[PDB]
């Protein structure tokens, strides 16, 4: 057994959510002149964006701290 | 099957489901002039 | 000739799974067998039939109108009238059998999109049956041309119309439902609505089962 | 669904003189190995894409390359 920590935790859905820009890459990368394609016109950030905000306001792991007392959080 | 493409509910189903007619009263149901709350030791007062 | 690959033995097991319905409506073989022979009518018979048509039914009128306003003509000319009446009848009844295979094979290309078969066939036979009722002898058209443009429109309205008997099967909901998320994902990142090659890429699915399960989407 | 471990092996690329000679140190796996009705890589890798591809047409680089694919790459 081992602990997926808060770092890997994000770092798989920054995964995912590059999975979806690359896809956007594949595609806009092929429909454009030669000439006119530029490394920032092939980027689509908003899959990545979405997937972090689904992760941190969705997520089971992500919850509410328990602010009861210092204790608890 | 409707626009959902899931089927559509006879009438067989307003008494043959886990909530048909035949099962309504079975469960469990809130009820009106109820309350609740913590209980403590009344040791001065009867049984009754 | 004869092969026995991996894909007719597939077709032999979904056939196998299919044949759990025994009136299936998707099934034409007993309506074919009702249909029976009839033979096909040249263009000579069949405005023939309509003239007989048409005379059977100006004879009603005038019978029905003799029948109460008296000046009822001699029992032995009411007879040639009540014989023509007849003949109207059963020359329209000719013209519709002479065409209900006309009515399946116009229906056979509908299906697959959620009607059955038959059901698809019953709204090409009233399409016909509204045919031979503006059939007109003096257009001169063939009747299985004229009456065609009625049958695929009649098929279409009913396909069209909101309230159908549309009958989706119970093992196609789920890979529908994985379709139409793939679909959104696609349409929402590629930038234009992705061509079935791409669904069967996501899906791991041969193209031509996207465009199968496509069709029945609505 | 199972299969003798073997038809892996050979379809990995291993003669039976290599199975042999690796693993002739235990009899159950002599046993399985001359109780294989898998004479060699294709026929082994065809095998496996029937189970892997039900109803599909197998062919030599289809199932040569999704074995690849499975583990590999």
């Amino acid at each position: 057994r081992r602990l997926r920590t808060v770092g890997e935790l994000i770092q798989n859905q920054i995964r995912v959510g590059l999975s979806r820009m690359e896809r956007v890459v594949r595609e806009r990368m092929t429909t454009q002149d030669v000439e006119a394609i530029t490394p920032q016109t092939l980027i689509n950030i908003r899959p990545v964006v979405a997937a972090i905000k689904e992760f941190f306001g969705t997520s089971q792991l992500s919850q509410f701290m328990d602010q009861n007392n210092p204790l608890s959080g | 099957t409707g626009p959902g493409n899931r089927p559509l509910k006879s009438l067989s189903d307003l008494l043959k489901g886990k909530q048909g007619r035949f099962r309504q009263n079975l469960l469990g149901k809130r009820v009106d002039y109820s309350g609740r709350s913590v209980i403590v030791v009344g040791p001065q007062l009867k049984l009754h | 000739d004869f092969v026995w690959d991996e894909e007719e033995s597939e077709a032999l097991r979904q056939a196998r799974k299919d044949a759990e319905l025994t009136a299936s409506a998707d099934s034409v073989r007993a309506y074919l067998k009702q249909i029976g022979k009839v033979a096909l009518l040249n263009a000579e018979e069949e405005v023939e039939l309509a003239k007989r048509i048409e005379a059977g039914l100006y004879a009603t009128q005038k019978l029905a109108e003799l029948a109460e306003k008296g000046e009822k003509l001699p029992v032995q000319q009411r007879r040639d009238m009540q014989w023509i009446c007849r003949d109207g009848d059963r020359a329209k009844n000719h013209l519709l059998e002479a065409n209900l295979r006309l009515v399946v094979s116009l229906a056979k290309r509908y299906t697959g999109r959620g009607m059955a078969f038959l059901d698809l066939i019953q709204e090409g036979n009233l399409g016909l049956i509204r045919a031979v009722e503006k059939f007109d002898y003096t257009k001169g058209y063939k009747f299985s041309t004229y009456a065609t443009w009625w049958i695929r429109q009649a098929i279409t309205r009913a396909m069209a119309d909101q309230a159908r008997t549309i009958r989706i099967p119970v093992h196609m909901v789920e890979v529908i439902n994985k379709l139409g998320r793939i679909q959104r994902e696609l349409l929402q990142d590629l930038g234009r609505e992705p061509t079935p090659e791409e669904l069967a890429k996501e899906m791991d699915i041969t193209p031509e089962k996207v465009l199968e399960i496509q069709q029945y989407a609505r | 669904r199972r299969q003798p471990v073997t038809v892996l092996l050979k379809a990995l690329g291993w003669t039976n003189e290599q199975i042999v000679e690796r693993f002739g140190f235990s009899e159950i796996m002599m046993g399985t190995l001359e109780k294989d009705t898998t004479s060699g890589t294709d026929e082994a890798l065809l095998d496996i894409y029937r189970k892997l591809r039900p109803g599909e047409p197998p062919t030599k680089e289809s199932a040569q390359t999704l074995l690849e694919n499975l583990f590999f790459k």
